[PDB]
C-alpha cells in the first residue's frame, strides 16, 4: 500500500525504539528494490528523518538508518544526489572515525555507493573531506574496515580524471602500493583494483602511479598462482602500458616483456589475450 | 581495463 510509505516516514519520529527499528527496516526493505522502489522512498520524504537518525547515540538505530541510507545511495544517479542534497556527506565522514567497527563499516557502505554514481556525485564525496579518512583507513588492523576502505576509494577513482587525481593528491599511492605485500589475499585484489582505476586516467594519473613505486609490485604479481590477482596486476599494467612512451618505457625497465610473452602461453584463454593486448600497447608511439 | 563502479545492497 502506497500509504504505508508515508506512516512509515511518520514512525521514523517515533519515541519508541522498536517502531523506529521496524520502520527503518521496510524502508531498508523497499530500497533493497530497483531504482522505481528506492525513488517511492525518497518521494515519500524518507531522507530528511534519515539523515538527522545518523546523529542517534544509539548504536543500533544509527546501524539501521545507514543501512536504509546505503540501499538508497545504490540507485540512480539523481537518487545518489537526493542523498547528497539531504545533507548525509558531513555525517558520514564524521563517522568514518567512529570505534564502533559495525558503525564504520556502514558508514563506508554508504559512502561507497555514493561515490558509485556520477562525477558530480563522487565530487561531492570529495568535497566533503572523505579522502583523508578513506586513506588513513588503509593503516586500519582490521581486514574488513580495510576492504571497505579500498572499495570506497576504488569507486572514488572510477571518476574523471579530476576525481582521480584527487585521490593521488590525498596521499593514496603510498599505502595501495604497501598493500601489494599483504598477504590476505582478498585486500591484495581490492588494493589491485584502486590502481587499476587510478592507472585508467591520463597520462598525469599513471605516471603518478609509476612514482609511487608500483611496477615492481605489479611485475612481480604476474607469477601470482591466485589468476584473479594474476589478471589484476594485468589490468593494472596494461593500463599503464596505455600511456604514452615515457610511460611504457617505464614498463618495459621494470622486466614486464618478459613475463607479459610468457603470459601469452599461460593455461588461461583470457589471460593470453590480455598479455597480448598488453604487448601492443607497449609498442611506442 | 575501464573504470569499474559496484554498487551493493544490503539484506539485513
Amino acid at each position: 500500500p502506497g500509504s504505508e510509505l508515508p506512516q512509515m516516514v511518520q514512525q521514523l519520529n517515533s519515541p519508541d525504539q522498536q517502531e523506529l527499528q521496524s520502520a527503518l527496516w521496510k524502508l531498508r526493505n523497499i530500497a533493497s528494490g530497483g531504482n522505481e522502489q528506492i525513488q517511492a522512498v525518497i518521494d515519500a520524504g524518507a531522507l530528511p528523518a534519515l539523515v538527522q537518525l545518523l546523529s542517534s547515540p544509539n548504536e543500533q538505530i544509527l546501524s539501521s538508518a545507514l543501512g536504509a541510507l546505503s540501499n538508497i545511495a545504490s540507485g540512480g544517479n539523481e537518487q545518489i544526489q537526493a542523498v547528497i542534497d539531504a545533507g548525509a556527506l558531513p555525517a558520514l565522514v564524521q563517522l568514518l572515525s567512529s570505534p564502533n567497527e559495525q558503525i564504520l563499516q556502514l558508514a563506508l557502505w554508504a559512502l561507497s555507493n555514493i561515490a558509485s554514481g556520477g562525477n558530480e556525485q563522487i565530487q561531492a564525496v570529495i568535497d566533503a573531506g572523505a579522502l583523508p579518512a578513506l586513506v588513513q583507513l588503509l593503516s586500519s588492523p582490521n581486514e574488513q574496515i580495510l576492504q571497505e576502505a579500498l572499495w570506497a576509494l576504488s569507486n572514488i577513482a572510477s571518476g574523471g580524471n579530476e576525481q582521480i587525481q584527487a585521490v593521488i593528491d590525498a596521499g593514496a599511492l603510498p599505502a595501495l602500493v604497501q598493500l601489494l605485500s599483504s598477504p590476505n589475499e582478498q585486500i591484495l585484489q581490492e588494493a589491485l583494483w584502486a590502481l587499476s582505476n587510478i592507472a585508467s586516467g591520463g597520462n598525469e594519473q599513471i605516471q603518478a602511479v609509476i612514482d609511487a613505486g608500483a611496477l615492481p609490485a605489479l611485475v612481480q604479481l604476474l607469477s601470482s598462482p591466485n589468476e584473479q590477482i594474476l589478471q589484476e596486476a594485468l589490468w593494472a599494467l596494461s593500463n599503464i602500458a596505455s600511456g604514452g612512451n615515457e610511460q611504457k618505457q617505464a614498463v618495459k625497465e621494470a622486466g614486464a616483456l618478459e613475463k607479459l610473452e610468457q603470459l601469452q602461453s599461460h593455461e588461461n584463454e583470457k589471460i593470453q589475450k590480455e598479455a597480448q593486448e598488453a604487448l601492443e600497447k607497449l609498442q611506442s608511439h | 581495463k575501464r573504470k569499474r563502479k559496484r554498487k551493493r545492497k544490503l539484506s539485513f
